[PDB]
């Protein structure tokens, strides 16, 4: 018979499947023509279809295929074998689907493979072998599934990976170091708190882990290396990296910054550090000569001053919410851009610094002043003969209000005192393990701890602190989610207006062809007038 | 009738009376009260005191409650005569005397608070081993006129000299030793001051406020956090004792003080080899070295560095000195035994297990109320944990779970929720990167459909202009041809 039958349109592709739909029930499908060998389209993809089950039937006729675009056709099943005479497929989109799981040698015909997306589906797993068969695999994507691990095997024959994208799965291992080729990649937003990596990567991008532990050869290639959102506690790795231009550190768990990690960088320029727990910085004892741009923003930086060889050097400079009491630049700094505001200065060192640099460089400013303090060049400062003296007496006097925080008859006191001791012996023990994990939380949310408060209120400023937490991600989220859906709106009324608009070229033709028509028959009318006129 | 009344002269003692007997005991004395001079109750379980009881003996110049088990407020304000109170060796809280105290004994209590009515005559008061907190928790009137004033081993964080103007002219013993003081703060001219003790505090600054004691003979800051002098500071040829071990100088300071204050140098060494037997202190590192008899160092910037290591404390990720602060807390409790012992008085044994009641009965009631505190912190604990685990979704539990155990499986909780809310808005991002690219393949598909139909207007308009001139072609020939 061959009763339901799809057909290739010429338009970029050489071959647009129209209106295909195909479910979990349908049993038969035939696509083009019977002759397989009239079949030789080479660029394939599809328009109005969605296709449950990607059938057999589709590369069982079309033995040609070049480029294969299923990206975004419901697809939620891979048949079996639906890759067995696909010898030819270089480059296979099939992002934006809801595909499960992967057949074990579903590509184990496809060895001239060279693309391959799968983001945004629902893999959970990848079978043992999965690209055992595509050597020539150069670009990879699995962004957006549910995955937990790439076992080490993954990827022994890919000997030319060069792109590899696994942003946004569950990972809790894959070790890109055993992928020595890799050029490009992303692993951000999993859950790794390992990393491992590999020799030549140029741009790596681990971002939003849990990442303790960086490992791998030294490699004199890698140029951007994004880890801000991670649990680094030290930077000692960075030695391994001389070729650093950028490298992100925000949102990590650094307390003090030396130059003796960076002493080996040829070439770094950006340095972001952001958000961490810094308490002290030495970049001084060796600058990094050609850094550019250096965001300390956001720690708890109180002595930076002796940096100024550094700081000179610098063409962006970012200080802002930290206590630093003094900062020092000569006349001949480098500085376009420097932020100020949220600290705790002297006036005496406000002033002076901006006798070297002035607004529009400097780029922020304060507000309001608490007590004993008043904005010099718009930002707040206290007068003071000895600043430093002053910022550690003030901090002890905040610390001290916490740190003042029958003689038978005798007999059965003694015991009674004893065994009332006893009780509250036992009563800090018993809750003691308790206290020390309240304390671990407030640190681990930088929450501020009242040396006052019950017991109990330590513990809801943590959980005041995860509830609120929630509610703002899940707000946000809601937020992504109405844009996404805004934006699908906007495509569906352009395809629309498209239709419309050739509705209108299509009407146009018809026009045009009656005018032809009606021309030719004056032409002859007038011909005709012509003859009678000899 | 137990008790004794012993009199020799006009100086009477009571002995074996309690609080149950004492107002007989006195009232055997209204006869007498003329001839009570002293009056000395040591030595019993005494543990309150009557003002009252006491406002007939109108003579009554000493007043001896040493070693009995008094508790809270001991009120004697009204006693107007009296000149010496020995209360040396009780559990006082707050203590008010009248306008005659010349003397005022109190060391070896729980001493918080002091008033003392107004009055003409000088005043020495002693109050080793209490719970001072500030100069202010002495009344006006307790700081007017002091000669000679003993706070050590109380438990007051910083001086502020103005609070004892009042004795400028009197003042001449102020010991402040083993307290907590890392601030002072003043100028006052203190005309009589001989020594000044602030031995065992926390200063970090001999500053400016140190020219109130320009004067003296004798000075300590030892064992103090010592790091700069100020500089201005103009010591008097009066003094002959200067003692500063145990700081942590930076050189800077040590020379430029010395340097106008050539002869304290001297006296400096002098100090240290009748106290210690070398002329020079013995730096805790050998490799260290002194400014004339001090241990010293050029610092790079001493403040900061202690702020930064506090304020590392505060923001580490996970929550030595260790070895530093247990053995200055020895120090202390080894002096306030050594005082215990200094002002002990002798007790009968069959008064001291009285006392020890009295004693015990306190002990107790106080850890009652704080295992009842206790107590309560925990059920609070308890009802917080129990809200918590109401507001999300734990994992089943197998065993009953402690209070540790739920904060860590609710936080655990709350973590995954997060991770599980990330990774949904991530999902919802990239649809939208893909509606948009997809949007712009669209709108580029529009402009080709819309340049398309504005060419196929015109092209419309082409043909019909050419249809056009072939309607005036034929127009032109049938007029002239019919
Ligand atoms: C590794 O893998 C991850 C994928 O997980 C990649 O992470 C992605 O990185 C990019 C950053 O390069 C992120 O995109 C940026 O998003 C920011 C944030 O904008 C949001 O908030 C803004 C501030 O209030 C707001 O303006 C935004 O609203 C805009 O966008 C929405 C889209 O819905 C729209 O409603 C509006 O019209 C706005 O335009 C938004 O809510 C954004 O500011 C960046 O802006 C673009 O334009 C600026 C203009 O100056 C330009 O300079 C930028 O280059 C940029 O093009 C930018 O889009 C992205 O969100 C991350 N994606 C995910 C999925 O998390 C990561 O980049 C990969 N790493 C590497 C190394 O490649
Ligand atoms: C950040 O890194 C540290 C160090 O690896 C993690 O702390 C370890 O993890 C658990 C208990 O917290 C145990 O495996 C170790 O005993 C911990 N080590 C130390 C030194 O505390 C910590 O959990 C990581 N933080 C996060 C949020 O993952
Ligand atoms: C109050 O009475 C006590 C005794 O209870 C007197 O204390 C004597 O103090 C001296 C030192 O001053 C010691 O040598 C004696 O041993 C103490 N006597 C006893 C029995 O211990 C105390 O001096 C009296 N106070 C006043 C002000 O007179
Ligand atoms: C010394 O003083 C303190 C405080 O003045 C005493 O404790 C107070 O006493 C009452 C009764 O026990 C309580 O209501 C308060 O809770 C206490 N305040 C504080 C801060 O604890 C303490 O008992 C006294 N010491 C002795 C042994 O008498
Ligand atoms: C094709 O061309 C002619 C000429 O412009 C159109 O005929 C009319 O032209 C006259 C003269 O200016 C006007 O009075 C009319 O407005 C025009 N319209 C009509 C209805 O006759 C003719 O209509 C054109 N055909 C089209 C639709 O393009
Ligand atoms: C896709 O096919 C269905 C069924 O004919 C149709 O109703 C839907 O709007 C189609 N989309 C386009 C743009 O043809
Ligand atoms: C650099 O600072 C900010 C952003 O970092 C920019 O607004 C500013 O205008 C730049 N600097 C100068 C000189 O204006």
């Amino acid at each position: 018979p061959r009763q339901p039958e799809y057909k290739c349109i010429d338009s970029q592709y050489d071959c647009v499947f129209y209106d295909v739909h195909i479910d979990m029930q349908t049993q038969d499908v035939y696509f083009g023509f019977e002759d397989i060998t009239l079949n030789n389209q080479k660029i394939v993809t599809f328009k109005n279809s969605t296709m449950r089950k990607l059938p057999a039937a589709l590369l069982d006729s079309f033995r040609q295929v070049e480029l294969l675009n299923l990206n975004d056709l419901q697809i939620e099943e891979i048949d079996t074998y639906a890759f067995a005479y696909a010898h030819t497929i270089q480059k296979l989109y099939m992002g934006f689907n809801a595909i499960r799981y992967l057949p074990p040698h579903v590509f184990q015909n496809v060895p001239l493979l060279t693309v391959l997306v799968l983001e945004r589906n629902d893999l959970s797993s990848l079978p043992r072998g999965i690209f055992h068969n595509t050597p020539k695999l150069t670009t990879l994507s699995m962004s957006n599934n549910n995955l937990e691990r790439i076992e080490d095997d993954t990827f022994q024959a890919t000997t030319s990976l060069q792109n590899l994208q696994l942003s946004s799965n569950r990972l809790t291992h894959v070790d890109l170091s055993l992928i020595p080729s890799l050029f490009h990649a992303n692993v951000s937003y999993n859950l790794l708190s390992t990393l491992a990596i590999p020799i030549a990567v140029e741009e790596l991008d681990a971002s939003h882990n849990s990442i303790n532990v960086v490992r791998g050869p030294v490699n004199v290639e890698l140029t951007i290396l994004k880890l801000q959102h991670n649990n680094l506690t030290d930077t000692a790795w960075l030695l391994n990296y001389p070729g650093l231009v950028e490298v992100d550190l925000s949102y990590n768990e650094l307390e003090k910054i030396m130059y003796h990690p960076f002493v080996k960088m040829q070439r770094l320029e950006r340095l972001y550090i952001s958000n961490n727990r810094l308490v002290a910085l030495n970049l001084y004892g060796q600058p990094i000569p050609t850094l550019k741009v250096l965001d300390l923003s956001h720690n708890h930086l109180l002595h930076v001053e002796r940096n100024q060889p550094q700081f000179d050097r610098l063409e962006n400079l970012y200080l802002d919410h930290n206590s630093i009491v003094t900062l020092k630049l000569s006349t001949h700094h480098t500085l376009k851009n420097l932020t100020l505001s949220h600290n705790d200065w002297d006036c005496n060192s406000l002033r002076a610094l901006f006798r070297n640099v002035a607004r529009p460089a400097v780029d922020d400013a304060d507000q309001h002043c608490k007590i004993d303090y008043q904005l010099e060049h718009g930002l707040c400062c206290k007068e003071s003969d000895k600043p430093y003296l002053d910022r550690l007496l003030q901090y002890i006097a905040l610390t001290s209000v916490v740190e003042k925080v029958l003689e038978a008859e005798v007999n059965e006191l003694r015991a009674e005192v004893q065994q009332l001791t006893n009780e509250q012996i036992q009563q800090e023990q018993l809750l003691q393990g308790l206290h020390a994990e309240i304390d671990t939380n407030l640190r681990r949310y930088r929450l501020p701890k009242d040396g006052l408060a019950r017991s109990s209120d330590n513990l809801n400023k943590v959980f005041t602190h995860l509830k609120e937490r929630q509610a703002f991600k899940l707000r946000e989220t809601q937020a992504r989610r109405t844009e996404a859906d805004a934006k699908q709106k906007e495509t569906e009324d352009l395809e629309q207006e498209n239709i419309a608009l050739e509705k209108q070229l299509d009407n146009k033709r018809a026009k045009q062809a009656e005018l032809r028509q009606e021309t030719s028959l004056k032409r002859q009318k007038v011909k005709q007038l012509e003859a009678k006129k000899n | 009738a137990i008790h004794e009344i012993k009199q020799n002269g006009n100086r009477y003692k009571i002995e074996k009376v309690t609080d149950s007997s004492l107002k007989q005991a006195l009232a055997s004395l209204r006869q007498s009260a003329w001839n009570v001079k002293e009056l000395d109750l040591s030595g019993n379980p005494l543990s309150q005191i009557s003002a009252a009881d006491l406002a007939p003996f109108t003579k009554l110049e000493l007043l001896n409650l040493s070693s009995n088990v008094l508790y809270e407020t001991l009120d004697l304000e009204s006693l107007s005569t009296l000149r010496t109170l020995d209360l040396n060796n009780n559990y006082v809280q707050e203590l008010l005397v009248g306008p005659s105290i010349e003397t005022l004994h109190a060391a070896n209590n729980n001493i918080s608070r002091v008033s003392c009515s107004r009055g003409q005559g000088k005043k020495n008061i002693y109050l080793a081993n209490n719970k001072i907190t500030m100069l202010r928790d002495l009344d006006e009137g307790c700081r007017s006129r002091v000669q000679y004033l003993d706070l050590k081993l109380n438990e007051i964080d910083t001086v502020n000299f103005a609070e004892l103007a009042a004795s400028s002219d009197t003042l001449e013993h102020l010991n402040l030793q083993y307290n907590f003081i890392y601030d002072v703060k003043g100028q006052v001219v203190f005309a009589k001051l001989k020594t000044l003790d602030l031995s065992s505090n926390k200063l970090a600054f001999m500053g400016p406020e140190f020219q109130s004691a320009a004067g003296v003979t004798w000075i300590s800051l030892r064992n103090n956090k010592l790091v700069l002098i100020e500089k201005a500071l103009r010591f008097s040829q009066n003094l002959e004792h200067f003692d500063l071990r145990g700081n942590g100088f930076h050189c800077g300071t040590l020379r430029d003080f010395f340097s106008k204050n050539q002869r304290v140098q001297t006296v400096a060494k002098q100090t240290v080899k009748k106290l210690t037997g070398q002329n020079e202190e013995e730096c805790t590192v050998p490799t260290l070295g002194h400014y004339g008899a001090y241990c010293c160092e050029d610092l790079p910037a001493p403040f900061a560095d202690r702020l930064i290591a506090l304020k590392r404390k505060e923001h580490a990720l996970l929550s030595t000195e260790r070895l530093e602060c247990e053995r200055e807390n020895q120090a202390r409790q080894r002096e306030i035994d050594a005082l215990k012992e200094q002002y002990r008085t002798v007790i009968d044994q069959v008064t001291l297990r009285k006392q020890a009641k009295i004693t015990l009965e306190q002990k107790k009631k106080a850890l009652d109320e704080q295992v009842s505190n206790g107590r309560r912190a925990h059920a609070e604990l308890d009802g917080t944990l129990q809200q918590a685990v109401g507001q999300i979704e734990l994992q089943h539990a197998t065993e009953e779970q402690s209070p540790l155990q739920l904060l860590r499986a609710i936080v655990k909780r709350y973590e995954e929720m997060y991770v599980e809310q990330q990774s949904v808005q991530n999902n919802a991002i990239r649809d939208w990167d893909m509606y948009q690219h997809k949007e712009t393949q669209l709108a580029e598909e529009n402009a080709r459909l819309k340049k398309l139909n504005g060419e196929a207007d015109l092209a419309l308009a082409s043909a019909n202009a050419t249809l056009q001139e072939l309607v005036v072609r034929e127009q032109n020939l049938a007029s002239q041809l019919g």
